[PDB]
């Protein structure tokens, strides 16, 4: 627990603007499991993993 | 004297107004790439700029 | 979203419409006059999204998205990975085809396919 | 087993061919054409390289290849790109241009028998 405690209390509080919020804030976030606050905004993820790679360029013609 | 051809064989009265027109240096080589279309920067991505030789062409 | 004005009267009309006589007749509401419509055209607007009201930087959305990237070509002149691509149409074609501009710093390289 | 010889897709035109289409095309034959260049930067990188058609370089003069050869059908350049002309020669052509250097290879011993 201090082991994750010394990687929060020196971690780079020099915050991006508006896409990335914090590298605090982000180990929050994953740090905060069940604490399900809303479901207003869910991301999936679709990995491209088929057949078309057999093809000339099939990733970007699938994607 | 050539081989002839279908195109040509079933006009024979016309065999004076056939001709082959060849495209070659003023040295009678082949036309390279740097008469034609030339390289020129202009902007952020680059362009082939025509000369005068394509439009004589 | 038009509006008229009475003559003698100064009120806003009403774009009701005749039963028998099939006619646009406009009345206004205290003179009660008649008039006929010399557009046939009760509703002009051009519709936006507006969805966003002075959300664009205040808020994550976005109106244009960027455009994807890729590592898996390799660029003639520059020799580069991390080429964008799209789907146009270049002077006139049946479909789109895929387009590739390196995104390069000092390359200017756009190959088509 | 070899790779994938299917090719791009065609470039249908949204209207007819009106005579002037293919003047430019014609001429854009005399540029932007590779097709001996491909198959002698080919021929002279296996001498100069061990594990001959088989390394990095070597794949993509012979997937440019098939595009080179395929002008006349589909009209996709070869775009012959940089960093892939080895800068010299060998013996066997014999161009003055670029330093001609000593041979050895299959075809380097099939040349100083003769
Ligand atoms: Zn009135």
């Amino acid at each position: 627990a201090c082991a994750l405690s010394e990687a929060a209390y020196s971690a780079l509080d020099q915050p991006i603007s508006l896409l990335e919020t914090s590298p605090l804030l982000n180990l929050k976030n994953v740090l905060e499991c069940g604490s399900k606050k809303g479901q207003r905004e869910q991301t999936m993820s679709l990995y491209l993993s088929e057949y078309l790679s057999k093809k000339k360029h099939g990733f970007e013609y699938g994607s | 004297l050539e081989t002839a051809n279908y195109v040509v064989k079933n006009f024979a009265e016309h065999v004076s107004d056939f001709m082959r027109v060849t495209f070659v240096e003023e040295d009678w080589s082949k036309l390279p790439a740097n008469a034609l279309s030339v390289n020129s920067k202009e902007g952020y991505f680059v362009k082939p700029s025509r000369t005068n030789i394509y439009n004589r062409v | 979203s038009t509006m008229k004005f009475c003559r003698e009267c100064n009120n806003i009309l009403y774009p009701k419409e005749d039963k028998e006589q099939k006619i646009l007749l406009y009345a206004c509401r205290n003179c009660d006059h008649q008039e006929v419509a010399d557009n046939s055209c009760v509703y002009r607007n051009e519709v936006h999204h507006s969805v966003s009201e002075r959300t664009q930087i205040l808020t994550d959305v976005a109106s244009d998205p960027t455009l994807p990237r890729t590592k898996a070509v390799r660029c003639s002149k520059c020799q580069h990975r991390e080429a964008v691509f799209f789907q146009a149409t270049a002077r006139g074609e049946e479909g789109m085809t895929l387009f590739f501009v390196c995104c390069n710093p000092n390359c200017g390289h756009r190959w088509r396919e | 087993p070899p790779m994938d010889y299917a090719g791009s897709r065609p470039r249908l035109m949204d209207h007819d061919v009106t005579l002037e289409e293919i003047h430019k095309f014609f001429v854009d034959y005399m540029i932007s054409d590779t097709l001996g260049v491909i198959s002698t930067a080919h021929l002279v990188h296996a001498d100069r390289d061990p594990e001959k058609a088989r390394s990095q370089k070597c794949l993509e003069l012979a997937n440019l290849h098939s595009r080179a050869v395929d002008f006349a059908k589909t009209g996709a350049p070869a775009e012959m790109p940089y960093a892939l002309k080895p800068r010299e020669f060998p013996d066997f052509l014999e161009r003055f241009e670029k330093p001609t250097y000593i041979s050895e290879s299959v075809f380097g011993k099939l040349y100083r028998a003769v």
